[PDB]
């Protein structure tokens, strides 16, 4: 089980602190082939016409774009969501404005939430942003999400084994592994840092000597919350496919400033984008969703960091279509 | 308020880090480093001028003696006073202090350099229940060489210069420790046999080959004064005639070696 | 300046290079054409270390740091403050380590003893090779290599094993740790058994080596025997090292990923997936 | 090259010997059998083994303890035979997760946990009573027992004395493969990083130091074993040529020299030294300090170095930043 050299390394700390990634150049060259797929931006048309507030009948978000610019709009949509299915995945083909399929309920709230983080969460997108394509790769269920348990393959559009199957009991302890970079920590991040809001992630004293008050007996956390807080971190490595110096000088991992790299107040924007996605867009669909797209507790599948990041550090290696799609965000 | 605070910054852990070091250094130069001196001191020098007392020094160094109650009776006091009375045959090469000095006859034979001894006691080490501890197998009957290995006995013995210097007629074990120590062989053309650790011994399937000494070097091996008991001063002498080769068996041996 | 035994054994001779000409004493160290170069090099590199170290923001000895180049410079010359004076010190630093390796051998050849403590003191000298030269080149940058300071040096060895998530996984440091726990305890065990037969209390006699045996062979059911845990005790410690090495070593040249993942290769065999 | 070194070139074969103890020589059990292989680096002789009460006792208890671990762990897999043995490694018997301060855990969060730690510790002083008895059974000193009784106290440290002094079971080191080794991870990262506790330095110097001094000690009774410098008992009460050049080649290497009683008190005090500066940084962790590298900034000894990518303010500290 080993990687030949050559090995790229960067350098993310000043010099000698042996801080900075470790990339295996053909892993790197196989993920930029995989997400070099991104579909080029249809060609612009000129806005001629009405808006489609005017125009078409059932229209509640992108009513202000001129037809011309709506339908390349469904056409983009289509290539990014749908390819395989084409319109009809969501339109009843003979009534345009029919509500009646359920992704086109669930659609008009991702488009919701698409100009909402593009809008709304610049602090972690900036104005690479993101469109339909950046979680859902050319499907409708998007390859890499999350229920409130942990499930095998981390890439849905692979078969499970048996053992993989999250009714099967004997294979939990695998189940989490393989979220947490194969360590045997034995928490699930996603469901106690990512589904919400209820957690602190820090975990480490912000004073040489503990404060009378909140050291002993059961004024403490428990240690279990050190685990917990590693567990997400070692997930998060993963999940851009990177490692903790990208973000921490070990040294000391509670402190920013120069302890800190940039990336590491980017990920802390991400940490409050996805509780927002989640707690807001993407749970609440469980209404909207067929019960076979829910789990074993009635939840919507959810998104963590590798829903978009999918092992790269920047999603689709940084490829963006903002300007190209307007309509999708930043909305003034 | 915080655990541990103690004043002005002052804390506990701080306090401990000295405690710490200071346990360490008592123990490392108050005990260990006199425990260290229980052999071979005090120092000596070459003509000292005049010494109406040892230097406090001299004193303040070593520890308390210790004896210790041999297991087949008699006492060991350390440290004590053990001048070598014992004629060197070397001569400074200069007269700078630090000058090497060097063998004015037969190193091996004069047993200086490598080829020294120590003033180990004229007993025959003992096992626990009190016999001879390295005996020949002619005696240590009920020892044996184990199934696999060369029998050495008859094999010829090979000297430096790749000349035959005798024939292994027994190994001597050390019923302690159920181990061998020394092969004995009959010295060719001498009538005398010489023991041989076997530590300078390479035991070849049809031959024993010595390195350490020239097969005319044999002949001068120390004697032992029984045939069938070794004495621990003996065991030094034997020994010792070996590993002095290394450095003496010929005149380039002492020189670079590059 | 001699002790009580030491004279008979202070004779000329044994010298790997150089012969007469540095084959003295000065106090109770022997010399050498080792002995010389060593003091050069320790001599060098400690006024690289003081020069430099001037060069710096403190001088509190747990602050100093001298530290190799960005990697950007690759495996050439850095400007002396941006990683030069690190490269001459490592540079001082060999030469001293080799010199004090060479003068040993010298010092066992004169005594007529075996060379095996210069031999054992190889394999550190191995293990700084290893993380200052070998690795360094292989990923192509001296600035992979760790800085000179009694504590940012701590901090190299924590980023670097965090660079792979969970350094604990890491085969070869598995493998070495559990050689610096059985030194560690074998030590104690030899030393303790040794003290334990020749101070037995009370004014009680002095054992034997056949209570060396019995003591083990009741509370385990094996003894290894007097020269046998010797050798254990050389092969345990320098174990450490040199298995040690390969976990170095493959981390970066040889696997990018964390170390847990890579266990992958047993808990992914797909008979049990 | 002294081959003997390397390895027993003749081996010898004799009747096997019995040194009898104060008691329990009915209690050696097992007749003594000779494998040729290992009497080519060691002793050949495998067995007898003396039992005692306190050895069956070390048993009885350590194979409890092993029990309530294995079947845990079973648990965990749900008792699939092939994914315990797949998945083994992974698998572990945790302390409390919640927090219920020093109250005695549910089984269920912690309680079989504290059942085994119980049973390990009776199995340990067991143990402790043996490697004692035996010594004095033989009429040797009980320098063997007091290491021991360090490297077992270190034991009660991380597994019962700490969590006790902060006032929680959740600190306790798992029973596990990976999982005992992810608790060095997650007590570090909770008490600001154990590099900078002064008492993981000393253990690692004194830890360090082992390495150095068995390689050291034992590659020097090597190179004197023409000498017969293994014999290290009567060298001890009658030095011979073989401790003079080993002290005298340290001398003249370093300046100083050990005797060889001596440098068995110093590889003794060194191992030692490993598992009592161990305790004592584990007795102040949290107690009295609470994050090590803070504790050093306090006190001045960190080292700082420049931004190489922009210095980062916390964002959560920003303006109107979020929580
Ligand atoms: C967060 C990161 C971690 C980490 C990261 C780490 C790394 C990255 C590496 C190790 C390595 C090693 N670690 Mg691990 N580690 C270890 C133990 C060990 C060592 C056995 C091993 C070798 C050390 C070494 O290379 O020395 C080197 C010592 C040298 C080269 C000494 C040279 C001496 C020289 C020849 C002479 C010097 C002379 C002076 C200049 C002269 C002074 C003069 C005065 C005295 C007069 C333990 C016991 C633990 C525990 C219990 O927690 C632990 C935890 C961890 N390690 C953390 C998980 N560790 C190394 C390894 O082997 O990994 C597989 C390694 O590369
Ligand atoms: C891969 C892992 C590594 C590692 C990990 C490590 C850890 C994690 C820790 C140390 C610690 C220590 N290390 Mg580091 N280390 C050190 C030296 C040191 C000491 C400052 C200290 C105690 C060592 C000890 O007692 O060892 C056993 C040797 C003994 C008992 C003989 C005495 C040696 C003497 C104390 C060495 C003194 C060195 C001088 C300060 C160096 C400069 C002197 C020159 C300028 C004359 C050297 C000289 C080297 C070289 C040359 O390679 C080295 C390499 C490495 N260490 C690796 C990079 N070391 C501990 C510390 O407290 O750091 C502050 C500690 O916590
Ligand atoms: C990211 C995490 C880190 C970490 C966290 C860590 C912790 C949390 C602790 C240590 C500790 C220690 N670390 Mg550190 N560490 C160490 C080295 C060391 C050791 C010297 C020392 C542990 C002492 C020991 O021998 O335990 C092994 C010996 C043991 C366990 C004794 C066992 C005795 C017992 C009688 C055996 C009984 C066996 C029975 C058969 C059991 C029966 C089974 C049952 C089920 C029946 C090095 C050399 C390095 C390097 C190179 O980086 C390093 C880095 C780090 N450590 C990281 C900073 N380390 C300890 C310490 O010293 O803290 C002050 C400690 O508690
Ligand atoms: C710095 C100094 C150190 C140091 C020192 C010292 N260390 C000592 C001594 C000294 C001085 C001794 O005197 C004592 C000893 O005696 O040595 C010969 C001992 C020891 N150090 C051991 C392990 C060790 N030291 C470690 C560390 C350090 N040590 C540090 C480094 C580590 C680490 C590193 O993790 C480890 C793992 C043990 C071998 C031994 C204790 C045995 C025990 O306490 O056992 C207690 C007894 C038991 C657990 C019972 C075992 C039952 C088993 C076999 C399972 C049976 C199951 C069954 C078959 C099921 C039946 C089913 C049925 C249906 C059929
Ligand atoms: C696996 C086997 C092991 C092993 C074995 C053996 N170990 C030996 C021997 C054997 C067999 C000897 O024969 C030899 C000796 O004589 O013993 C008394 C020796 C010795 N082991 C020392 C240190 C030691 N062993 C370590 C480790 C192990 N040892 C492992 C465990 C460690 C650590 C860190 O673990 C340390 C620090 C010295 C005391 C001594 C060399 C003196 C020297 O070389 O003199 C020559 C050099 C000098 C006096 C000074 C040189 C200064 C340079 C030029 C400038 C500084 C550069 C430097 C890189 C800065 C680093 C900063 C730092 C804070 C990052
Ligand atoms: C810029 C600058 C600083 C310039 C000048 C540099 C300088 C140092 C100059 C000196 C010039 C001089 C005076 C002379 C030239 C001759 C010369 C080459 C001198 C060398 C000076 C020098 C470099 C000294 C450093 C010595 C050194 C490396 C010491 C380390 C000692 C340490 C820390 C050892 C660690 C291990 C340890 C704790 C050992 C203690 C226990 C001992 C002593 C074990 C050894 C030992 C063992 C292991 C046995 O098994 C044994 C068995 C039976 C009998 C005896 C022994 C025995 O003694
Ligand atoms: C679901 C993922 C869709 C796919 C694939 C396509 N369409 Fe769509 N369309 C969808 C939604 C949620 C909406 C409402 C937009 C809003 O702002 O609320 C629509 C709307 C239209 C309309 C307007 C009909 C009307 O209300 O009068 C048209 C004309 C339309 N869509 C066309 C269209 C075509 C041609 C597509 C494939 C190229 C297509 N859509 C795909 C959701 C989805
Ligand atoms: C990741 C942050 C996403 C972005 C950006 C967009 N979508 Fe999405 N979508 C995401 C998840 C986690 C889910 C829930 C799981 C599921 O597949 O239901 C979805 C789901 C949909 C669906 C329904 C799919 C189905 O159940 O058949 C549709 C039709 C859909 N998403 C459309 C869509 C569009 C039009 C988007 C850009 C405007 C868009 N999504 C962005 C996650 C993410
Ligand atoms: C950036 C993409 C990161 C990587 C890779 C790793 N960490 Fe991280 N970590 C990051 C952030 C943004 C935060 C703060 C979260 C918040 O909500 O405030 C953290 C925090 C930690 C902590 C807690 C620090 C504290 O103040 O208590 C620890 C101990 C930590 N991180 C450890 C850690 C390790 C060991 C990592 C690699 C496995 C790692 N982190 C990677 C961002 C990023
Ligand atoms: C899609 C909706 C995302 C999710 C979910 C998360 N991230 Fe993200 N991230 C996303 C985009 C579009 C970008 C690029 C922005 C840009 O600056 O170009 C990023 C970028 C990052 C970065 C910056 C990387 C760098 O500067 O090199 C980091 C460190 C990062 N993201 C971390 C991160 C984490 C830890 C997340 C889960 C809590 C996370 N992201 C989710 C889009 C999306
Ligand atoms: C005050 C109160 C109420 C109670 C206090 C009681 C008390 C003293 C508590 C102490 C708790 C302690 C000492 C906890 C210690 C925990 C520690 C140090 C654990 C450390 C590591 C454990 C590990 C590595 C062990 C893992 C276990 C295994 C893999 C199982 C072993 C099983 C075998 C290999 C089977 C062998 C037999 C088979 C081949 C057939
Ligand atoms: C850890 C608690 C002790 C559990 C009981 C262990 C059995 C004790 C056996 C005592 C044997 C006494 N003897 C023979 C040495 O005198
Ligand atoms: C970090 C652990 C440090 C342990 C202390 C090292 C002991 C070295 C002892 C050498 C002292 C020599 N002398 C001659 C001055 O006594
Ligand atoms: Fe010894």
């Amino acid at each position: 089980c080993f990687e030949p050299p050559p090995a790229t390394t960067t350098q993310t700390g000043f010099r000698g602190l042996s801080m900075g990634e470790v990339l295996h150049p053909a892993t790197v060259k196989a993920k930029k082939e995989r997400d070099a797929q991104y579909p080029p931006a249809l060609a612009a048309v000129k806005a001629e016409g009405p808006p489609v507030s005017q125009v078409y009948k059932n229209v509640k978000v992108l009513g202000n774009l001129t037809e011309a610019e709506f339908l390349r709009t469904m056409t983009a949509i289509t290539e990014w969501v749908s390819p395989q299915e084409g319109c009809t995945y969501c339109h009843d083909e003979n009534n345009l404005a029919s509500e009646a399929k359920y992704p086109y309920v669930v659609a008009r709230r991702m488009l919701e939430m698409t100009r909402a983080i593009n809008t709304n969460w610049t602090q972690h997108v900036a104005q690479t942003g993101v469109t339909c394509y950046t979680c859902h790769r050319g499907t409708p269920l998007p390859p890499y999400v999350r229920y409130l348990e942990p499930t095998l393959p981390l890439n849905n559009r692979e078969t499970p084994t048996h053992v993989e199957r999250v009714e099967t009991r004997s294979g939990y302890v695998v189940r989490l592994a393989k979220y947490t970079a194969y360590s045997a920590l034995n928490y699930d991040p996603f469901t106690m840092f990512l589904a919400n809001d209820k957690r602190q992630v820090r975990v480490v004293p912000q004073t040489a000597l503990p404060l009378v008050g909140v050291s002993r007996g059961k004024e403490r956390r428990p240690l279990s919350d050190a685990y917990a807080t590693f567990a997400l971190m070692m997930s998060i490595s993963d999940s851009l496919g990177t490692n903790c110096t990208f973000c921490h000088n070990a040294q000391t991992f509670e402190s920013w400033g120069k302890k800190s790299t940039p990336q590491r107040a980017i990920a802390w924007w991400g940490i409050r984008m996805v509780r927002d996605l989640n707690m807001n867009y993407l749970a609440p669909l469980n209404a909207s969703l067929p019960a076979s797209r829910l789990g074993r507790q009635g939840e919507a599948p959810q998104a963590d960091c590798r829903t978009c990041h999918q092992g790269v550090t920047k999603p689709l290696f940084g490829a963006s279509r903002l300007k190209d799609y307007p309509e999708l965000g930043p909305i003034k | 308020m915080y655990h541990g605070a103690l004043a002005q910054h002052l804390d506990i852990a701080q306090l401990v880090w000295y405690a710490q070091w200071l346990v360490i250094w008592t123990v490392v130069l108050l005990y260990l480093r006199r425990e260290d001196r229980r052999e071979g001191y005090p120092l000596v020098e070459p003509l000292g001028l005049v010494k109406l007392a040892p230097e406090d020094g001299q004193v303040y160094e070593l520890p308390y003696p210790k004896t210790f109650v041999l297991p087949h009776g008699g006492t060991v006091t350390v440290p004590r006073r053990r001048p070598e009375t014992r004629e060197l045959k070397l001569a400074q090469t200069d007269g700078f202090e630090g000058a090497p000095l060097q063998p004015t006859g037969n190193p091996l034979v004069d047993a200086v350099g490598p080829a020294s001894y120590a003033e180990r006691a004229e007993v025959v080490d003992a096992t626990v229940d009190g016999k001879a501890k390295i005996v020949p197998l002619r005696v240590a009957t009920d020892f044996s060489i184990a199934e696999g290995d060369v029998d050495p006995r008859g094999l010829p013995v090979v000297a430096a210069d790749g000349v035959e210097a005798g024939t292994v007629t027994d190994l001597w074990v050390d019923r302690s420790e159920h181990y061998f120590r020394y092969l004995e062989l009959s010295v060719a053309g001498s009538a005398r046999t010489a023991l041989i650790p076997l530590g300078f011994c390479d035991v070849k399937k049809d031959k024993i080959v010595v390195t350490s000494i020239l097969s005319e070097q044999f002949a001068n091996v120390p004697r032992l004064q029984s045939r069938d008991q070794i004495t621990l001063r003996e065991e030094d002498k034997v020994s010792a005639y070996y590993a002095g080769g290394l450095l003496y068996a010929t005149p380039e041996r002492a020189e670079s070696l590059l | 300046a001699l002790l009580s035994f030491e004279r008979k054994y202070r004779v000329r001779g044994g010298t790997l290079i150089g012969g007469d000409l540095f084959d003295f004493w000065v106090g109770p160290y022997f010399v050498g054409f080792f002995g010389v170069s060593a003091i050069f090099f320790i001599f060098l590199g400690v006024s690289l270390i003081g020069y430099a170290a001037s060069q710096g923001p403190t001088w509190d000895p747990f602050a100093i740091s001298i530290n190799p180049p960005d990697l950007k410079y690759g495996l050439g010359a850095a400007p002396l403050l941006e990683g030069g004076f690190w490269q001459a010190i490592t540079v001082c630093a060999l030469g001293a380590f080799i010199s004090w390796m060479l003068r040993e051998v010298e010092i066992s050849r004169k005594l007529g003893i075996g060379w095996h403590v210069p031999l054992a003191f190889c394999v550190p000298i191995f293990m700084f090779c290893v993380l200052q030269v070998f690795r360094p080149l292989l990923l192509g940058s001296w600035g992979h290599a760790f800085p000179y300071g009694i504590l940012s040096h701590l901090d190299w060895v924590n980023n670097f094993g965090y660079q792979y998530l969970n350094w604990f996984y890491n085969p070869g440091h598995m493998s070495s740790v559990s050689f610096l726990f059985v030194n560690a305890m074998a030590l104690g065990l030899h030393g303790g058994l040794i003290l334990s037969v020749a101070n037995p209390g009370d004014g009680d006699k002095v054992k034997t080596a056949e209570h060396e045996n019995q003591y083990f062979r009741d509370v385990v059911g094996y003894s290894i025997g007097a020269l046998s845990i010797h050798r254990l005790g050389l092969f345990l410690a320098s174990n450490i090292f040199l298995t040690g090495a390969f976990g170095t070593i493959a981390s970066g040249p040889f696997w990018t990923r964390g170390w847990p993942e890579w266990w992958g290769w047993w808990l992914d065999i797909p008979f049990w997936s | 090259a002294d081959y003997q070194t390397i390895y027993t070139q003749i081996q010898a074969r004799g009747p096997h010997i019995t040194v009898s103890g104060e008691w329990g020589d009915n209690d050696r059990v097992g007749k003594p059998f000779y494998s040729y292989w290992l009497g080519k680096i060691g002793d050949a002789q495998i067995g007898p083994i003396y039992l005692g009460a306190s050895g069956i006792a070390a048993f009885a208890f350590g194979s409890t303890a092993i029990l309530i671990i294995l079947f845990n762990m079973a648990a965990e897999v749900h008792f699939d035979p092939l994914q315990f043995f797949r998945q083994f490694f992974w698998l572990g018997l945790y302390p409390p997760k919640a927090q219920y301060g020093m109250g005695i855990p549910p089984l269920h969060d912690g309680g079989w946990w504290l059942m085994a730690g119980l049973f390990m510790t009776l199995s340990l002083g067991s143990w402790w009573i043996r490697v004692y008895s035996r010594a004095r059974a033989l009429g040797l000193g009980t320098h063997i027992a007091w290491n021991f009784a360090a490297a077992i106290f270190f034991v009660l440290c991380i597994g019962c004395i700490h969590p006790t002094l902060v006032g929680s079971w959740s600190e306790g080191v798992p029973f596990g493969i990976w999982p005992h080794i992810d608790w060095l991870t997650a007590f570090s990262i909770r008490y600001g990083n154990f590099y900078y506790c002064p008492w993981h330095g000393f253990s690692i110097g004194f830890a360090y130091g082992c390495g150095l001094l068995f390689a050291a000690h034992g590659a020097t009774i090597l190179a004197v074993a023409r000498f017969g410098g293994d014999r290290e008992i009567e060298q001890i009460t009658d030095r011979g040529t073989a401790v003079e050049r080993a002290a005298l080649f340290w001398r003249w290497t370093i300046g100083f020299n050990a005797t060889i009683e001596s440098v068995h008190r110093w590889g003794w005090f060194f191992s030692l030294m490993v598992m009592v500066s161990a305790s004592v940084g584990i007795l102040l962790t949290g107690t009295f300090v609470d994050n090590w590298y803070l504790w050093c900034v306090k006190h001045g000894a960190a080292p700082d170095y420049p931004a190489y990518l922009p210095a980062t303010p916390d964002p959560a500290s920003l303006p109107g930043a979020p929580k």
